RNA sequence: UUGACCUCAAAUCAGGUAGGAGUACCCGCUGAACUUAAGCAUAUCAAUAAGCGGAGGAAAAGAAACCAACCGGGAUUGCCUUAGUAACGGCGAGUGAAGCGGCAAAAGCUCAAAUUUGAAAUCUGGUACCUUCGGUGCCCGAGUUGUAAUUUGGAGAGGG
RNA sequence: GUUCUUUGUAAAGUGCCUUCGAAGAGUCGAGUUGUUUGGGAAUGCAGCUCUAAGUGGGUGGUAAAUUCCAUCUAAAGCUAA
């Protein structure tokens, strides 16, 4: 069988606390049951049960810290974009697109007109 | 040795499981080309070096 | 106005106010769960011959143990997953890679009584 | 420690050695009676801070553009002219009337040439002790120049 | 402008008012460390022309080096070699000292960018240089785009590429036919005609 | 090693030469490339003539002073006398060079009246965004090329 | 006594950053000998290999303190050519560019040096809010030992 | 292609007359030493010593003095193909 990732989300963080207990309770005897049968394929069922349930309870507190540093600066480093080490780094759009303001006057009073040569 | 640290007989536990024939389910698989056990070790035919 | 008095020739750093840290975000925002828990601790019983001998005789009940758990987690984990008493736990590492724990129950507990109920005989 | 011991030891080294005629026309600072008054005519001209000037936009704001005004609703301003790139310029103009150096500046060498501008100039200067004092007049830190262009009546 | 008045008296290096101040300074900048941070610039008017300014994110930093030529190590003088490479005493190292208080600075100071430096001072056994140094993850440098292109990651370590004022001096980077062999690089120049061009029709 | 009549070959091939070995398997490849940039830039740079308007120029060194050769730019008394400014010129497609000086009648004749016809043969358009599309022609020199007096 | 200033420290202070790997290509330092000269020491191999430091998708170079001696060219780079030439060298062995010309590609620029002086007009940070690669308000600080605006020699500025 | 906002008694360009016109120092340069270069009475670089000028300075492939001319504007920085 297994449970379903889906069907999870609908619970509370009290109801997957208690799920999880009760799989690792399951898990338990089937460890047991193991070492007198010549193969218990059951027990992959449980063993990955028991990874949708934490990795739905920690999908629910991501999110819920996610929310309370919403909208403000100085968020934790495991909540950013990550997406390189040097692009970290790089100068932001607003920061490359900077130019002085004497050269501004100079982009506004002569931009690069648009021609062609037939007459 | 006799009085070992636990780095040496971690390497000691992990030498001890490879020493093993191969599964016979193993040569039935579709295209395999694996017939024996080549990474072998014995103790009196080869020291492991640590 | 004159100076300080100075008792002593040796001019050392002053103790100066040290300030506690107040952090603007968390290092992580997500606490990990407890790594090693009383399912953790206990793996699975260790059903060899000479093993199970010892459970019915000594009244002394063999589990494999995971590698990180000391005699305090191995004692505190036996007595809520089963719920009885301890009187001393012995443990090893065997030459597998894998760590076995010697527990011994006390007078007022059957160890066969509760293997029984364990599963595995 | 070493920096307590660099510090006192730089004044030592400093009045062992032959000072150059240029140097030590400094420490001949004005006296403590006369500074008195100096900083006390200087005092009723100090240049507005950042908290007055804010209320002087609004009632620029208020009657330049509303009453028909040509921006003259303030009077003209008497503050105490300060820094260096701007005082040496004022004397090159013949516009101060009376300069005041700073005898501690660490880099010397930006008011050495100073009370020679000012002898040859014509302009009169005083050797002041203390360039934070000059500051706290113009509402800075360090100051180290204070110039007065004009004056009231 | 006071400026001016600095600029043409610093360059009266041996009259009696600057020797008494290089006699002073010389022995305050002996006192302290090797490497050590300058609150202020000895000359605000040498920096400021050499792209310091007085904001937050410029530092200044003041350094001392060993002066004289550079001696090969070679173990008890022996080169195992021909004649021509025996000399041991005479190597002139061919960066210029200038350049070596710079790469010191910038290896101290990793998280900032060596801008210029210039001599303030000097004595027998050891020369006096100050670095003007920039903050690149400063905002104050990340904005105002008259200086933030030393914050794109090509200017890394510009003093240890040869990339400063003293860098490209000593690398000989100018125009004309006086450095016909280094005017747009050394090696560069070499390979380009040491190398054998071959085309599919053959010339 | 010297013997039966030859000319003396000096073959500079004494150091590590096979290191440095550069053949041009990518001529026809680069060419591609080339004419591939040179598509892809001209729809980036629509209508526009791909490339700047240069003025008529007289070579230096005897050997070469017979003829004339595209220059670089417009020689800024040049522009003014066109009627026009520099920094406007620079935005039409007249490349400008401001180092090089004017001490010849004929050569700044002809450089006025090259610069006369170009903007008798150009159209303009406005910032507004009408667009009159005026359809790519991708040479200015074949337009006007240079000709020998 | 109290409050500043200057310099120098301390903190698991608030927020950041540097290391290492890779290293074909790139920017520098350092630096041989085998070999060739039918020996060999200058020379040659070679301003190379090894060693070390520092980058990027290219790097470097780059808008002349240039080439030229012309009826003058006009940032840099690369290719063809100049040319195995001028020149260097027990003038032995060997080494060895550059200007012009044709082509590929083309793009120009700004700081210091000025009194805004009838108004530091400049900026970081903190906080609050908002349309959040940022914006606005407020409050400390940086800064007159000079932050903005204006100007960069092709000019340009004060003025009329 | 459409659409919402007017920036602004703001900014920029060009003509004539007048007064000015600030421009980088242990740096240029020189001597010597080492290294390097095709660069040869010394191409570049570096150590040491000396140390500038303002109608000035650098360069003009033979060292020096004298008299001209030509050509650029160093000792600060950015930049695609």
């Amino acid at each position: 069988a297994g449970v379903k990732a889906y069907e999870l989300r609908t619970k509370s963080k009290e109801q997957l606390a208690s799920q999880l207990v009760d799989l690792k309770k399951e898990l338990a005897e089937l460890k047991v049951q193991k070492l007198s049968r010549p193969s218990l394929p059951k027990i992959k069922t449980v063993r990955k049960s028991i990874a949708c349930v934490l990795t739905v309870i920690n999908e629910q507190q991501r999110e819920a810290v996610r929310q309370l540093y919403k909208g403000k600066k100085y968020q934790p480093k495991d909540l950013r974009a990550k997406k390189t080490r040097a692009l970290r780094r790089a100068l932001t759009k607003f920061e490359a697109s900077q130019v002085t303001e004497k050269q501004r006057k100079k982009q506004i009073a002569f931009p690069q007109r648009k021609y062609a040569i037939k007459a | 040795a006799a009085q070992k640290s636990f780095r040496i007989k971690q390497k000691m536990a992990k030498a001890k499981k490879q020493n093993r024939p191969l599964p016979q389910w193993i040569r039935l698989r579709t295209n395999n080309t694996i017939r024996y056990n080549a990474k072998r070790r014995n103790w009196r035919r080869t020291k492991m070096n640590i | 106005k004159a100076l300080k008095v100075r008792t002593s020739a040796t001019f050392r750093l002053p103790k100066t106010l040290k300030l506690a840290r107040a952090p603007k975000y968390a290092s992580k925002a997500v606490p990990h769960y407890n790594r090693l828990d009383s399912y953790k601790v206990i793996e699975q019983p260790i059903t060899s011959e000479t093993a199970m001998k010892k459970v019915e005789d000594g009244n002394i009940l063999v589990f494999q143990v995971s590698m990180k758990a000391n005699k305090y987690q191995i004692k505190k984990a036996v007595k809520e997953l089963y719920e009885v008493d301890v009187l001393k736990v012995n443990t090893l590492v065997r030459p597998n890679g894998t760590k076995k724990a010697y527990v011994r129950l006390t007078a007022d507990y059957d160890a066969l009584d509760i293997a029984n109920r364990i599963g595995y005989i | 420690p070493e920096y307590v011991r660099v510090q006192r030891q730089k004044k030592i080294l400093s009045i062992r050695l032959k000072v150059p005629p240029t140097i030590a026309q400094f420490q001949y600072t004005l006296d403590r009676n006369t500074a008195a008054e100096t900083f006390k005519l200087f005092n009723k001209y100090r240049p507005e801070t950042a908290a007055e000037k804010k209320e002087r936009l609004t009632k620029e704001a208020a009657a330049v553009a509303e009453g028909k005004s040509k921006q003259d609703a303030s009077p003209k301003p008497y503050a105490v002219k300060y820094g260096l790139n701007h005082v040496v310029a004022l004397i090159e103009n013949k516009k101060a009337k009376l300069v005041l150096i700073a005898n501690d500046v660490d880099p010397i060498e930006l008011v050495v040439f100073l009370p020679a501008l000012c002898k040859k100039m014509g302009v009169p200067y005083a050797i002041v002790k203390g360039k934070a004092r000059l500051g706290t007049l113009v509402n800075q830190k360090t100051s180290a120049v204070a110039a007065l262009t004009e004056v009231r009546a | 402008g006071a400026y001016k008045y600095l600029e043409e008296l610093q360059r009266k290096k041996q009259s009696d008012v600057l020797r008494f101040l290089q006699r002073v300074r010389v022995w305050e900048y002996r006192q302290k460390n090797v490497i050590h941070r300058a609150a202020r610039p000895t000359r605000p008017d040498k920096a400021r022309r050499l792209g310091y300014k007085a904001k937050q994110g410029f530092v200044i930093y003041r350094v001392r080096v060993r002066r004289g030529n550079r001696k090969r190590p070679v173990p008890k003088g022996a080169t195992y070699g021909k004649p021509t490479n025996q000399g041991v005493n005479e190597l002139k190292y061919q960066r210029s000292l200038r350049a070596t208080a710079e790469e010191r600075v910038g290896r101290r100071a990793a998280n900032l960018r060596v801008l210029n430096s210039y001599w303030v001072n000097q004595d027998s056994t050891y020369k006096y240089f100050e670095v003007i140094l920039v903050d690149p993850q400063h905002k104050a440098i990340r904005r105002d785009a008259r200086y933030n292109w030393i914050c794109d990651p090509v200017h890394k370590h510009r003093e240890a590429r040869g990339l400063t004022a003293t860098g490209k001096k000593s690398r000989g980077i100018n125009k004309g036919h006086k450095f016909n062999n280094t005017k747009a690089g050394r090696r560069k120049t070499w390979k380009r005609q040491n190398t054998l061009s071959l085309w599919r029709y053959r010339k | 090693a010297i013997s039966k009549n030859l000319p003396i070959l000096k073959n500079h091939f004494r150091k590590h030469w096979q290191e440095r070995v550069k053949v041009h398997f990518d001529q026809a490849g680069k060419k591609v490339s080339r004419r591939n940039a040179r598509a892809t830039r001209a729809a980036k740079i629509a209508p526009r003539p791909l490339d700047l308007l240069r003025p008529v120029v007289r070579a230096p060194t005897v050997k070469y002073n017979r003829k004339v050769r595209a220059g670089r730019g417009f020689t800024l008394a040049e522009v003014k006398a066109a009627g026009l400014t520099a920094a406007y010129a620079r935005t039409i497609g007249i490349a400008v060079d401001h180092r090089r000086q004017n001490r010849n009648q004929e050569i700044f004749d002809a450089n006025v009246q090259r610069l006369k016809e170009y903007q008798s043969k150009i159209i303009v358009f406005p910032r507004n965004g009408k667009a009159p599309e005026a359809e790519q022609v991708l040479s200015a020199a074949a337009t006007f090329p240079i000709a020998q007096p």
